[PDB]
């Protein structure tokens, strides 16, 4: 099935040459088998597919065989050549045709000049046969499955058009149907445009169709030895944008300003004639930039000449100066000096002398911009000082050519981001650009030699801003080739800074350690990004296929949950699901990733309750629940050490801790309270049985408080004595009433048991009983009447009922309901609402973890939601601070599984400080997109 | 309206209700249903007058408490069965995956019941 390709102008093949041989046609020509396809005359655009064999008649003359020009260069973007019947002096009339074809190169070397003797028979046929043969000859298991699916390596081959619907004859059949104007589903016809949109067929239906002065225009003149096949058909497309309409299939002038005239169209010629005005000048920049791109993104073609017209007085009619030499006159001086003793480049060629910059932009070099010392060198990049301000200066040496320079300045002319390096002052004298200075410069000289500045908030902001600028590119619709921690480019190292990062690209498919596997869209530079904030939480590491393994586990970094999921959720073996940067932004734009310091899950169907901290390197004991009878675990926190042992006989409600400048006090369900030694671990014994089980311990010294308000005080030496007995035991209530919470505050502790509130000083007896149900006024009985289970004060009463979502506000002194906290009203903005746990630090918010798993947390200043935190986890049980050794508070809830979150102990600060930064960053940009343009 | 109505348990506000009403019919700011509102703040003839217009011992809320399921964590043990006998009964599920059989004396009721 080796592929052939009959390749005809006005398809003499399928006129008379198949039978004789043997829209576009495809069949099977066996010997060896061979896939003959044929082409027409109504040819656009198809040379995607480009054996061959180039057919011609002679008899008309010379015009026709002198007319495969596109069809020969169509080949490299074996060739024999056969004439026509002959037979209505012929090889004379070829003779200048083998002359002009054979000679030189720049077409594909032709195989054979051959040529055929009428269609009723041909000896020459013979001869034509063999030489087919000799030059058409000079894995299994996709075959027997290629063939497998018609019946129902081989795809460059022929016989797949990848995947395409039966055989590729049909796709080649279908196009026909595009190109004469059969009967095809309407359900399918939507992928077909989006298919059909691929070979510039949509908008445009390119096959549908079949005043002026010398002075006040600039004609600027394209020759070309041909039209490539498709290169007018693409060109009319590319040229229908919007920058500040009647075309031909040759000439496509889109005048849109009266006063801009742009009339593009046609060795054959391209001529554009503009006027002399600013829009003029811009225009024809931007379609000399479009051409150039054309011709030096697919096809090269000393090849082409550039032309550029002027003319001194009008008289003359535009006499044309080649471009190269009018570039060494703009290089040097400005003017044209006339032959007789004028006028200037800006007027002849204004893009040589970047006549069409945005007026904002000028090199004014009025013993403004310093440079060239040696000390100033920063890779063909100084330091100067552009207008008092020091800025880094990049200059174009040699082979600069004005391509460089304005493929740069019309992307950085086009991007104003605060994430993106901006420009100031492209000039041309020494033909340089001015770039904004990084002051601090690279990220990556300071990650591998300025480690200590690397703070967890810096870190994130850098990610933070690279996330943004990317984000802005891919809207723009422009790929960023290489992101790399190279070319991130800081200003400041003060981690509230509005800018701190910038992307910016330096030029010298990305580099052999940071792209994605495929090396290609803008998931390539997803899986760059990911990369990048590896690097940036590894902090270097890695830079002193692909299988990254976990940070933590090599380099010890400290541990930074929900971004090791990001990394991982961005790093994907395949681009179809990994996220894209208009979403990473928006994961990485969250105080929960800021500060969410450690997640640990415990082992399965564990169920824990209660739970304490050590006072000093890091460890944790949990009161079990799982299995009714006592059981207590020891988890470390640097270490993952999770040991749990059987120790009393009932499950152990609430631990305490009391110090010996260590005992831990675990009380059990039973009523027995059983101290554990902290460090020794052996000696260990309990203390005096208690009426009924125990519920709350200490909070303060050695309070306890038991399931019938018996609350009693053990001291702190009374413990090292087994079976203690209670300085005193004060009964609070009622035994249906638990005593159920503790709190120290301007020395007196406060308490909750049942419905009534307390507290009592040194002396040991309450001072104030404060009522609480009567307040069922406000809200209802079934949420009033409840038990008591947690309060907390720094000026009045913070209390938590037992399932109600209102939390109330009891004055101290007043003695009287102030406040109410409807749980569920805040929750209705973004699932129970109950509060279950409520923990108060210093005097900035109060946080609740309410039943449903949202640690929803107020500024208690002025009773205002700062966030709603969501943990993923089902429920939350305990919420308490703890030192580590940095403060932390530290949350414990259940999905059944447990988890302990450690939270960083400013989620309310750090809520504030990205809320800012964020404003700060929008407005930025706006100002920056408005100002610039 | 049902909801404060199903605190205090007034026989003239209930009755006032049975006339006119939108009951077993409404959800306040937190979603309880206000018959079973009325069934664990503590009633019994507020219950059974709201069941003989209302008729339903099943409908869930913002947390997925349906009527058995607090009324087993609430410990009552004759609302319960008032809510059984009348409206007819069935299990339900909440949110987390819980039966009133493990919050609940009520969870023998439950088994004979089911
Ligand atoms: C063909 C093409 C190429 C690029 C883009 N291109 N695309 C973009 C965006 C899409 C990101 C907007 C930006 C750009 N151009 C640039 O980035 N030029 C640029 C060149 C040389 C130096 C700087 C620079 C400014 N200040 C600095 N300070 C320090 Cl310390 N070092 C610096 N350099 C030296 C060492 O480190 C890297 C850089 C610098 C800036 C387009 C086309």
């Amino acid at each position: 099935r080796m592929k052939l390709m009959i390749v005809g102008n006005t398809g003499s093949g399928k006129t008379t040459l198949l039978q004789q041989l043997m829209g576009i046609d495809v069949k099977d020509w066996p010997i060896l088998v061979l896939n003959v396809w044929d082409f027409a005359g109504r040819e656009e655009f198809y040379s995607t597919h480009p054996l061959y064999l180039a057919v011609y008649d002679l008899s008309k003359g010379q015009a026709e065989v002198d007319a495969m020009k596109p069809w020969l260069f169509n080949i490299k973007a074996p060739v024999i050549l056969v004439g026509t019947h002959l037979d209505v002096q012929r090889k004379a009339c070829m003779s200048k045709i083998t002359k002009e074809l054979l000679n030189k190169r720049g077409f594909p070397a032709i195989r054979d000049y051959h040529f055929v003797n009428a269609t009723e028979e041909s000896d020459a046929l013979a001869k034509l046969r063999k030489t087919i043969i000799n030059e058409s000859l000079n894995v299994e298991l996709e075959k027997i499955i290629l063939s497998e699916r018609k019946n129902v390596f081989l795809n460059e081959s022929g016989v797949l058009l990848d995947l395409y619907f039966v055989e590729p004859k049909w796709l080649c059949k279908i196009m026909a149907q595009i190109l004469t104007v059969r009967k095809f589903p309407k359900n399918y016809m939507s992928q077909y445009f989006k298919l059909l949109e691929k070979f510039q067929i949509a908008l445009l239906v390119p096959s549908s169709l079949s005043h002026c002065e010398n002075s006040e225009i600039i004609i600027r003149l394209y020759e070309m030895p041909y039209f490539p096949m498709g290169f007018w058909s693409r060109l009319i497309n590319r040229l229908l944008e919007i920058s500040p309409r009647m075309y031909w299939r040759q000439g496509i002038y889109l005048n849109w300003s009266p006063e801009a005239y742009c009339l593009v169209g046609s060795e054959s010629f391209l001529k554009i004639t503009v006027p002399s005005c600013r829009k003029g000048c811009i225009l024809l920049g931007q379609v000399v930039d479009h051409i150039d791109s054309l011709m030096e993104e697919w096809f090269p073609g000393t090849l082409l000449k550039k032309w550029a017209l002027y003319s001194f007085n009008d008289g003359e009619e535009h006499q044309k100066i080649l471009l190269d030499d009018l570039m060494k006159k703009a290089e040097e001086g400005d003017l044209l000096v006339n032959p007789d003793q004028t006028i200037p480049i800006s007027q002849i060629a204004p893009d040589l002398i970047l006549a069409d910059l945005p007026r904002n932009i000028m090199l004014n070099n009025d013993e403004l911009e310093f440079e060239q010392a040696p000390e100033f060198l920063l890779g063909s990049v100084y330091r100067a000082a552009y207008e008092g301000e020091e800025v880094a200066v990049k200059i174009f040496n040699k082979h600069t050519s004005l391509r460089l320079l304005r493929q740069e300045l019309v992307v950085l002319c086009h991007l104003h981001h605060p994430s993106l390096i901006s420009l100031l002052a492209a000039g041309i004298r020494p033909r340089m650009l001015v770039m904004e200075l990084a002051s601090k410069g690279s990220l990556d000289r300071l990650l591998q030699q300025d480690k200590a500045s690397l703070t967890r908030t810096l870190q994130h902001r850098i990610a933070l801003h690279v996330a943004d600028g990317l984000r802005y590119l891919h809207s723009a619709m422009i790929i960023y080739r290489d992101l790399k921690p190279h070319n991130v480019l800081l200003f400041t190292l003060y981690p509230n800074a509005a800018i701190i990062a910038k992307i910016a690209d330096y030029g010298i498919e990305g580099t052999p350690g940071f792209r994605a596997p495929e090396v290609y869209n803008q998931q390539a530079d997803v899986y760059s990004f990911g990369l990048l904030l590896y690097d940036i939480l590894t902090t270097g590491g890695r830079i002193v296929q692909g299988k990254l393994p976990d940070p933590v586990k090599e380099y010890g970094c400290a541990p930074w949950p929900m971004v090791e999921k990001l990394i991982k959720q961005c790093l994907k073996e395949n681009p179809q699901e990994r996220p894209t940067s208009a979403q990473v932004f928006d994961i990485l734009n969250s105080a929960e990733l800021v500060c969410l310091t450690r997640r640990i899950l415990l082992p399965k169907n564990v169920i824990v309750e209660c739970m304490v901290a050590t006072h000093h390197n890091a460890s944790i004991w949990l009161g079990c629940g799982h299995t009714d009878r006592g059981q207590l675990s020891f988890l470390d926190l640097n270490t993952e050490g999770y040991t749990s042992e059987e120790v009393a006989d009932s499950r152990i409600l609430c631990l305490a801790l009391v110090h010996l400048p260590s005992w831990i006090v675990s009380g059990t369900q039973s009523g027995t309270l059983l101290v554990i030694n902290t460090e020794d671990g052996k000696k260990r014994h309990t203390l005096e049985k208690m009426t009924d089980s125990v519920t709350c311990l200490y909070c303060n010294f050695l309070l306890v408080g038991t399931a019938d308000g018996k609350l009693a005080i053990f001291e702190d030496k009374t413990v090292k004595l087994k079976g203690a007995a209670p300085l005193k035991i004060l009964n609070i209530g009622n035994v249906s009433t638990p005593l159920m919470c503790l709190s120290e505050s301007r020395n007196v502790m406060w308490g909750g048991c049942g419905t009534k509130i307390f507290s009592f000083s040194n002396d040991f007896t309450i001072q104030k009983l404060i009522e609480t149900r009567t307040s069922q006024l406000f809200s209802y009985a079934a949420f009033s009447d409840s038990n008591i289970i947690t309060v907390v004060v720094d000026t009045a009463l913070y209390i938590a009922k037992q399932n109600s979502p209102v939390v109330e506000v009891w004055d101290k002194k007043t003695e009287k309901l102030c406040g109410l906290i409807d749980c569920v009203h805040f929750l209705r903005e973004v699932y129970s609402g109950r509060v279950k746990t409520l923990c108060l630090q210093k005097n900035t918010a109060l946080w609740i973890g309410t039943g449903g798993g949202h640690i929803l947390l107020l500024d208690l200043s002025t009773r205002r939601l700062i966030r709603v935190i969501y943990n993923f986890c089902n429920s939350v049980r305990v919420m308490m601070t703890a030192q580590l050794g940095k403060n932390v508070m530290l949350v414990l809830g259940y999905n059944i599984q447990s988890c302990l979150t450690v939270w960083d102990i400013n989620l309310p600060h750090e809520v504030q400080n990205l809320e800012k930064h964020i404003e700060v960053r929008k407005e930025l940009a706006e100002k920056m997109r408005r100002t610039s343009v | 309206p049902l909801h404060l109505a199903a605190d205090s348990g007034h026989l003239e506000i209930v009755e006032v209700l049975l006339k006119t009403g939108a009951d077993v019919n409404a959800w306040d700011h937190y979603g309880f249903t206000p018959l079973h509102l009325a069934a664990h703040v503590g009633h019994l003839e507020i219950v059974e007058v709201l069941l003989k217009a209302g008729a339903d011992v099943n409908a869930q809320d913002h947390a997925g408490w349906t009527p058995l399921h607090l009324a087993a964590l609430y410990g009552h043990l004759e609302i319960v069965e008032v809510l059984l006998k009348h409206g007819a009964d069935v299990n339900a599920q909440d949110m987390w995956g819980e039966t009133p059989f493990d919050l609940a004396d009520i969870a023998e009721v439950l088994q004979k019941a089911a």
